[PDB]
């Protein structure tokens, strides 16, 4: 059983576009204070997932990756691959260098 | 905030902390039933402890959540099915007495040998050899000797113990604020906060009356079929007037008919639809049954069985060094595992035995969606009626010539249909009086109607009555004669085979109007019917998350459980057993006419 991947169970408000919570702060769910230990109306908000592998395949570990691709004012540096035709010569064509 | 919410966030730290040990648990009992090792017990034990103290500290948790603060359904079904207290109400000394008690009776009922006095140097076990005897032998002394010895044996050493269990577990249910322990088990199917749908606990007994009351002709005519048969076969013993003598019945306690077919077969010349000799000559794997099977399911639009189905169930006997439980049993083991543990012969009785269990898988599978705790049936009779249904539409003329396992030109006459329908009343209607009798008898031992003194003498007076089974000889009340069974000596509820027999005819005449059949229902198949599938999924996926009533509302558009389509499917058998009892005579008598 691999044990070493945790979720954030529990928290009072939903998170922001892009936000990390990596808090350890006990969540509290009643009116009684919690005091820095998981008793009753208390839990820890991160809990770690069950990896076997003779799991369902909707219970299996998926590795996900998001790409975020933004524009800012700034010139554009990340750029795709650019094709490049094979140069013909001595023949009136259309050329597009750099641009 | 408030206590809904704080319900809530409990019930998912509960479903996520109780998953992966229900899984590790599930998988301990796994490695035990297909692999017999010390190491195996060991680890099922440990992982069990865990489970049910894990449950108990979880159980003491839940209980500080008031249930009348909580109004949605499924969140207060949660909270209710949790804050059960079982055994924890009870006293440590009585509960360990009590945990004691049930595992010396599993002992005894497993390792119970006996054998005929004067020749003792070797001994038989019921399960490896009396069971053959009592369903294959034609002698009525060697019959009675093995009745009789079982029952003596097995009821001198339990019957000291079952009156301590009665009051324990009477002792149990009165401190969990119920009347006896029959109403703890009446208690799986109230339904309460639903306006219209709600059943009540005293309801069942009167419902399972009601139906038996339509039961009877029926089986009063099959009775005295049965009857006039065992008499061409044994001249003297048994009496027109009188029950039929109990070690005669074709199997240990009286559970099934189905060994009495050779014995009571109408048109023995005709042939059967027997297709082993077919799979035999077409080399049929186990694996092809199952896949088959699954041919069968996907035909009627369910979910096909997952990779890991294929990849990690046991689907053949391992060998010699491998040691693993025979016995046919569906496993759910948690985060989308499902198993099945079968050693697969090449037999119709196998097949259908997997088509029943692939049952088991579909259902396990349908609620998989739903939370943790919510995961099982809305009663203990549809989770058997589902696989039940399978069973029936399997075992068909139809179903066998559509797959290639039966000739073509076999001819379907009447006699057949009512040979068959005969075979399924043998297996099927006939348990239902001695299921009845067993529950009203325990329920009445629950509840104080029968002193202690009196147990046997009111319980061979039911079963003349409701049976129509004699004793062959009197019994004193040094015997314990229902504790020799299974279910009941390890703490089993048994109105579920009842449940189960009328919901399995309801929702196969649902299906088979879904899927517009013409004919008689005994004929009819659901198989590449789309829209019986839609209708079956629909109360497969919600599991627990509904009440029972509602569900049987979904599906036969009815709110009680009815006795009607049982009729139905064996009318044409019901008429021809009105025809065949003209001379004999219906019904029985509960005096010692025959034997005694
Ligand atoms: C069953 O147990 C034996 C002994 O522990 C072991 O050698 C064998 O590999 C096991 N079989 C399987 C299928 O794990
Ligand atoms: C009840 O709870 C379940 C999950 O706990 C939720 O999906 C459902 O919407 C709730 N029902 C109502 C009526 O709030
Ligand atoms: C369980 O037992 C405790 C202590 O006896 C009791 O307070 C509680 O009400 C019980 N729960 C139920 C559902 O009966
Ligand atoms: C179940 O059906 C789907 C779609 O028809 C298919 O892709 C999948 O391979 C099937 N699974 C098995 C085990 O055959
Ligand atoms: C079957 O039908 C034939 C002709 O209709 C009839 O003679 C025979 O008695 C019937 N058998 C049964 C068991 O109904
Ligand atoms: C149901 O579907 C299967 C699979 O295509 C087919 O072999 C069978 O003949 C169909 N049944 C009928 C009655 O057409």
């Amino acid at each position: 059983g691999n044990y070493n991947y945790r979720y954030r169970l529990f928290r009072k408000s939903n998170l922001k576009p892009f936000e990390r919570d990596i808090s350890t702060e006990i969540y509290q769910a009643g009116s009684t204070p919690c005091n820095g230990v998981e008793g009753f109306n208390c839990y820890f908000p991160l809990q770690s997932y069950g990896f076997q592998p003779t799991n369902g395949v909707g219970y299996q570990p998926y590795r996900v990756v998001v790409l975020s691709f933004e524009l800012l004012h700034a010139p554009a540096t990340v750029c795709g691959p650019k094709k490049s035709t094979n140069l013909v010569k001595n023949k009136c064509v259309n050329f597009n260098f750099n641009g | 905030s408030t206590i809904e919410e704080q319900a809530k966030t409990f019930l998912d730290k509960f479903n996520h902390e109780a998953e992966d040990l229900f899984y590790q648990s599930s998988l301990a009992s796994w490695n035990y039933n297909t692999n017999i090792t010390e190491e195996n017990v060991q680890n099922m034990n440990n992982a069990g402890d865990k489970w049910s103290a894990f449950l108990k500290e979880q159980s003491t948790l839940a209980q500080m959540y008031p249930l009348q603060e909580i109004q949605n359904l499924t969140v207060k079904l949660q909270l209710q099915a949790l804050q059960q207290n079982g055994s924890s109400v009870l006293s440590e000394d009585k509960s360990k007495r009590l945990n004691t008690i049930l595992n010396t009776m599993s002992t005894i009922y497993s390792t119970g040998k006996v054998c005929n006095p004067d020749n003792p140097q070797e001994c038989l076990l019921l399960e490896p050899g009396l069971n053959e005897i009592m369903a294959n032998s034609l002698d009525y002394n060697e019959r009675l000797w093995a009745w009789e010895s079982w029952r003596s044996e097995v009821g001198k050493q339990l019957r000291p113990l079952y009156e301590e269990y009665v009051v324990l577990k009477n002792e149990m249910a009165r401190a969990n604020h119920y009347e006896d322990y029959g109403d703890y088990w009446r208690g799986d199917y109230e339904v309460n906060g639903v306006d219209g749908y709600d059943y009540s606990r005293g309801q069942l007994i009167e419902d399972v009356e009601h139906t038996f009351e339509e039961i009877k002709p029926l089986y009063e005519h099959l009775h005295a079929y049965v009857r006039a048969k065992l008499m061409n076969a044994y001249p003297s013993y048994i009496s027109p007037i009188g029950c039929l003598p109990a070690h005669l019945l074709g199997d240990m306690w009286g559970r099934f008919w189905t060994n009495l077919y050779s014995l009571t077969v109408p048109f023995g010349q005709k042939p059967n639809i027997d297709v082993t000799d077919a799979m035999v000559d077409q080399a049929w794997d186990a694996q092809r049954i199952f896949k088959e099977a699954e041919k069968f399911f996907v035909s009627v639009g369910l979910p096909n069985m997952t990779q890991g189905f294929w990849e990690n169930s046991m689907l053949t006997d391992p060998g010699n060094v491998q040691k693993a439980v025979c016995h046919p049993t569906a496993w759910d083991l948690g985060k989308g595992d499902f198993r099945i543990l079968m050693c697969t012969k090449v037999t119709m009785d196998d097949f259908l035995t997997a088509h029943h269990e692939m049952g088991h898988i579909q259902y396990d599978m349908a609620y998989a969606a739903q939370p943790f705790l919510l995961r099982n049936g809305a009663n203990e009779g549809f989770h058997e009626a589902v696989g039940e249904i399978m069973s029936l539409s399997a075992a068909t003329p139809k179903h066998l010539k559509s797959i290639g396992l039966l000739s073509p030109d076999f001819q379907e006459d009447n006699e057949t249909e009512i040979n068959f329908l005969l075979k399924q009343a043998l297996t099927i209607v006939g348990t239902l009086p001695f299921t009845y009798m067993l529950e009203k008898w325990r329920w009445m031992v629950f509840k104080g109607e029968i002193p202690k003194d009196q147990w046997m003498k009111k319980w061979w007076e039911m079963k003349r009555e409701i049976v129509g089974v004699v004793e062959p000889v009197p019994h004193d009340e040094t015997y314990c004669d229902p504790a020799s069974l299974f279910h009941v000596s390890n703490d089993y509820s048994f109105i579920r085979y009842y449940t189960r027999t009328l919901y399995q005819f309801q929702f196969q005449e649902a299906l088979c109007q879904a899927a517009k059949h013409e004919g008689p229902l005994h004929k009819c198949d659901i198989s590449n019917s789309t829209e019986a599938g839609q209708k079956l999924f629909n109360m497969l996926r919600l599991g627990k998350s509904e009440p029972w009533t509602l569900a049987l509302e979904n599906v036969v558009g009815a709110k009680n459980m009815n006795v009607r389509p049982l009729l139905n499917y064996f009318e044409p058998l019901f008429t021809w057993l009105k025809d065949q009892n003209k001379n004999s005579f219906v019904g029985w008598s509960t005096d010692w006419s025959p034997y005694a």
